[PDB]
RNA sequence: AUGCGCGCUAGGUCUCUGGGUCUCCUGGGGGCCGAAGCUAACGCGUUAAGCGCGCCGCCUGGGGAGUACGGCCGCAAGGC
RNA sequence: GAGGAAGAAGCCCUUCGGGGUGUAAACUCCUGAACCCGGGACGAAACCCCCGACGAGGGGACUGACGGUACCGGGGUAAUAGCGCCGGCCAACUCCGUGCCAGCAGCCGCGGUAAUACGGAGGGCGCGAGCGUUACCCGGAUUCACUGGGCGUAAAGGGCGUGUAGGCGGCCUGGGGCGUCCCAUGUGAAAGACCACGGCUCAACCGUGGGGGAGCGUGGGAUACGCUCAGGCUAGACGG
RNA sequence: GCUAGUUGGUGGGGUAAUGGCCCACCAAGGCGACGACGGGUAGCCGGUCUGAGAGGAUGGCCGGCCACAGGGGCACUGAG
């Protein structure tokens, strides 16, 4: 199976004649606790029917996450608009100190000793793609090793 | 040990006395650049010999007058006037500073 | 004159003395000029006299004058046994 | 000080067995047997989605209040085992599992840690000889803890022997019924204690 | 900037102006209601704000605020003064401690009692 | 011009990006060593020295990753970042208990010292400081 | 509504102005569309708003107010 | 403290059924804050005297405000809890009263008749002999951005050149070795901070020892970088 | 823009002692956009609080230094 968090659920409205009609947006994230991650946002006229589509959205927006001891192979910062988001290897009795999005995040993927700070604007929709980029980039030692 | 400076002679208009600008480099203490700050010493010529744009060094004294404490140990060069030239415009520019 | 005396740390009716060299007219807890030696009164730990003979053996050579209850401990120290 | 009122019901409120009475704690007169929800006029009713402060506030209120301690020497002694080094949890834990009235009830002496400051509060136990009173007091590893002479032939302590007469005790303890005495063997570690809590929680508690 | 410019001119450290110039600086500061009157707050709220101006023993003569429901106050009131400027309340940025040389507690009040300034039931 | 090593590197960064083969630059007997550095380092195919127009330049080789599968085949850039440090406009400086661990180790610090230009790995196994040219991953 | 200088980073096209070996290439300017990239977006994109470096100017919510005051300049309006 | 109802009473809500208050209580047992008694210090070994020898050293005795205090023994009672909050931030929700009034408020804002936002009650939540408010500092504020910001339109490119100071600066090669780094080294007081251990029945507190520790002085080394000086180059620049 | 004991020199007086510290005389110097002088503010520091750190604020007690002792001036004795 996986976890899953209903991170943010907005109601937007667009207006038309007659007045605004209103849609349910809900960022949904899915994961293993074992570098699985799936970053679902959707959208639609309601709630749970957004809140399942949502999370539909991340299980095929996966992305395994090379924890290493709980944590992550090195620190990382991604500029993701005006989003700007800072993560950082920490100790084993660290443990994960991030803003409600991220940390809802992280604690997903099996992060469990991370330390992390949201720059720039805060937009948790933002925050949150800043997030499962910077987990995109990660690396191990010998992936890069690999590399060269 | 006595401290020892390396200046230009700027100044020679006071009897047995010339002034030594002497330039620092450090680093700035928050922004990390390397920045120089002059400074003009009036050290005691006793014989009046070192002369205007000479490289020198000066060295901690006892107090000669209010204003001097530094002796000139010895001569390091001469004919440096540009750099006293650099320092004359300094002192020139100042008055058009006014209001 | 430069005096031996013991200071008073550690706290309200636990003291604690530093057989010190110090000059006379300092406060008595004011900055000292060597610690030479600590002094529990109460004896409430098995080493509660440590004092280098040697220092006291010096400033005692250059001048020092060490206050009655001090020579008591550097006597009780052995700095004299010669 | 100590909390002093109602006890069922803060495993009420946390929703959780926990045990603070000893008998009780196993009665199925257990509070949490009976209404197994949290406590008030308000109680039965829907529990909505707890935020991420409440879940982590829980923990902390979960963990503390399972020893009773206050608020600040609960948080004093985490600033202590933030200081140390090593996995901060755990280490936060032996402290926790070092309190002489909590080894009291590790070692079994006591019913119920509550049980157990009284015994350290008025006495009836010597740390290694010496009767220590200090409720908050820390044991060491390789430290000797006995009944009171003048309480050995207290009953309930007995009693609490009586219960112990074939119950064990945790691997870092060593226990004697009739010496009435024990020795905190070394340090508990995090695998050996039984504490329903993710302590992870309560770390980020005092990360805010 | 350059760090050439941060070295010429450098960042310019900005101050806070104090909200509460009156107490100056001290956190309580007592003064006399001299104008113990009423006052319409400005929309969107409606109703009749209690509003006292009393002159402080700092030399200003400000208008506090009266919280709670009712009060003995009047022109040359003792009072001791406090806090922040009630937001829909024109410029009103002080308190009127009840509770102190003239604020008798809110009578009959049962909560929040240590503000107010009310003594508990017997 | 002001500083031609963050123009080696720069010319660098622009031609990883758009994934140039290998580029030039005009040389330099500081810069060569620096590339020196990289392809000891495994940051590029490695370089040689070359001539354009009577002026000696660098044929960098780059080094990437392999194309990936998914809507950009782009291959993953092996230098994904160059950044020099010490500047012309404020130079670094760093002592040994200083020259810091770039990237927990996966990145790297090339730094000139006294002993001649360096990594950090070097710095800190020879116990020695200088100025800080770039951290590089 | 885009300070300057310099370097690098697909291209296509139009246009003016030189050189050539005149299919084309080489230069210097002026527009258009656009890679990568950047950008909040709009759009920028070898004439960057990309990647870098050096230097200068400037911003720190809106109004109050480019006003008050002061100072300088100005015949004055007024300007800084 | 333990046991202690499918749960007294009262109160509150109610769908009228019951539920919450709640093992909470009462209730039984257990201990013993207090208190009573008695004993009761460390801190005090010196100065001093004698012997020695007016030395080393040895012997004798004196002195305690704190304080009859801590403390110890014996006996010994079940013996204070309050405060703030409960829309969201932020944890904890209903009823009643009021009805843009009264009032609350830090911001969002609540209040115009059913207010989880005001007042009361019940419930609950956070702390606890404390609990809140106010004042002020830092943080959050990367919101003066050195780390770690920006300027086409959000605030910000000066009207523009020229250039002063100043800042910055191409390649190669040497020399000095200035910054620069490194080493040694003195200093970097004590106390504080950290670490280890120890004494206060623990802790607070204190003691001990270790470590450090920017910075500066001192001597030595290195020359990559920047600096300086010197010599050459043509890729910048200028010129013909 | 500041500065005429003002900068320096010579000689002298005074000093435990250098010193324009003071004095007489001679010269015109010295200070300043690397911010003089002016105003406002303030006891300084080890440290303390805060902070991830950088840094910011702070300097209550404690330790060191300075200044003051109703406000000003003045010396005497004195090792001080
Ligand atoms: S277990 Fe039984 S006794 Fe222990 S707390 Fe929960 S209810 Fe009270």
């Amino acid at each position: 199976d996986f976890e899953e968090k209903m991170i943010l659920i907005r109601r937007t409205a667009r207006m038309q004649a007659g007045g605004r009609r209103f849609r349910f947006g809900a960022l949904v994230v899915v994961g293993d606790r074992q570098g699985r991650v799936g970053l679902g946002f959707g959208k639609a006229p309601e709630v749970p029917l957004a809140v399942q589509k949502a999370g539909y959205y991340a299980r095929r927006n996966m992305v395994e996450v090379p924890l290493q001891n709980g944590t992550i192979p090195h620190e990382i910062e991604v500029e993701f608009g005006a989003s700007k988001i800072v993560l950082k290897p920490a100790a084993p009795g660290t443990g994960v100190i991030a803003g409600a999005v991220p940390r809802a995040i992280l604690e997903l993927a099996g992060v469990t000793d991370i330390l992390t700070k949201e720059l720039g604007s805060r937009n948790p929709i933002n925050i949150a793609y800043a997030t499962m980029e910077a987990l995109r980039q990660l690396r191990t030692k010998a992936d890069v090793e690999r590399l060269r | 040990p006595k401290k020892v400076l390396t200046g230009v002679v700027v100044s020679d208009k006071m009897q047995k006395t010339v002034t030594v600008l002497v330039e620092r480099q450090f680093p700035h203490p928050l922004y990390g650049k390397v920045i120089k700050r002059s400074k003009k010493y009036l050290a005691h010529d006793p014989e009046e010999k070192y002369k205007l744009g000479d490289v020198v060094e000066i060295i901690e004294s006892r107090p000669i007058s209010k204003r001097k404490r530094f002796r000139v140990l010895r001569l390091v060069e001469s004919g440096r006037m540009d750099l006293v030239e650099k320092y004359l415009i300094r002192r020139q520019n100042y008055e058009s500073l006014s209001k | 004159m430069v005096k031996i005396r013991l200071a008073r740390f550690g706290s309200k009716h636990n003291p604690h003395y530093r057989i010190v060299v110090t000059d006379a007219r300092r406060k008595r807890d004011g900055k000292y000029i060597e610690k030479i030696g600590y002094y529990d009164p109460r004896k409430t730990t098995p080493d509660w006299l440590k004092v280098d003979v040697e220092r006291a053996r010096y400033w005692l050579s250059v001048g020092a004058q060490p206050t009655d209850t001090a020579r008591r401990l550097l006597r009780q120290a052995g700095v004299f046994r010669q | 000080g100590r909390y002093i009122g109602p006890v069922c019901r803060l495993c009420r409120r946390e929703g959780v067995k926990l045990y603070l009475k000893g008998e009780r704690c196993y009665s199925p007169k257990c509070a949490m047997e009976r209404r197994p929800y949290p406590p008030g006029q308000h109680g039965q009713k829907r529990a909505r989605r707890p935020s991420d402060y409440a879940v982590r506030l829980r923990e902390k209120q979960k963990l503390r209040r399972i020893y009773g301690i206050s608020e600040r020497q609960f948080r004093n002694l985490f600033e202590e085992a933030s200081k140390k080094k090593g996995v901060t949890g755990s280490v936060f834990l032996g402290l926790l599992e070092s309190r002489l009235d909590n080894v009291v009830y590790r070692l079994g002496f006591a019913v119920s840690r509550r049980q157990a400051r009284q015994l350290v509060r008025h006495g009836h136990i010597t740390v290694n000889g010496r009767r220590v009173d200090l409720p908050s007091y820390r044991v060491r590893p390789g430290d000797e803890i006995a009944v009171a002479e003048k309480s050995r032939n207290l009953e309930l302590i007995r009693q609490n022997l009586e219960a112990m007469k074939g119950r064990k005790v945790g691997p870092w303890l060593s226990l004697d019924v009739e010496g009435m005495k024990g020795k905190f063997l070394r340090l508990p570690d995090r695998e050996d204690l039984a504490l329903p809590v993710n302590e992870q929680l309560v770390i980020e508690f005092y990360s805010r | 900037p350059t760090i050439n410019q941060l070295v010429r001119k450098g960042r310019e450290k900005v101050r806070k102006k104090s909200k509460v110039p009156a107490l100056k600086g001290a956190p309580f500061r007592r003064g006399v209601c001299t104008v113990v009157r009423t006052v319409t707050p400005k929309k969107p709220n409606s109703a009749l704000r209690k509003v006292a101006k009393v002159r402080l023993t700092s030399g200003y003569e400000v208008t506090a605020y009266i919280p709670g429901e009712g009060h003995n106050l009047q022109e040359h009131s003792v009072v001791l003064i406090r806090g922040g400027r009630v937001k829909d309340l024109p410029g009103v940025r002080y308190h009127i401690v009840r509770g102190v040389y003239d604020a008798a507690g809110v009578k009959d009040r049962k909560k929040s009692r240590s503000k107010y300034g009310t003594k508990k039931p017997k | 011009l002001t500083d031609p090593i963050a123009d080696m590197l720069t010319r660098i960064r622009n031609a990883t990006r758009v994934y140039k083969e290998s580029t030039d630059v005009p040389a330099s007997r500081f810069k060569e060593e620096i590339l020196r550095i990289l392809a000891r380092e495994g940051f590029i195919k490695g370089y040689e020295r070359v001539d354009v127009d009577g002026k000696p330049y660098l044929r960098v080789y780059l080094k990437y990753g392999p194309r990936r599968q998914g809507p950009d085949p782009r291959p993953e850039q092996v230098i994904h970042h160059i950044r020099r440090i010490s500047k012309p406009g404020r130079r670094v400086y760093v002592g040994v208990k200083e020259i810091p661990r770039v990237r927990r180790g996966l990145g790297i610090a090339i730094l000139s010292t006294s002993k001649g230009v360096l990594t950090d790995r070097e710095a800190r196994k020879l116990g020695v400081g200088g100025e800080l040219i770039c951290e590089v991953w």
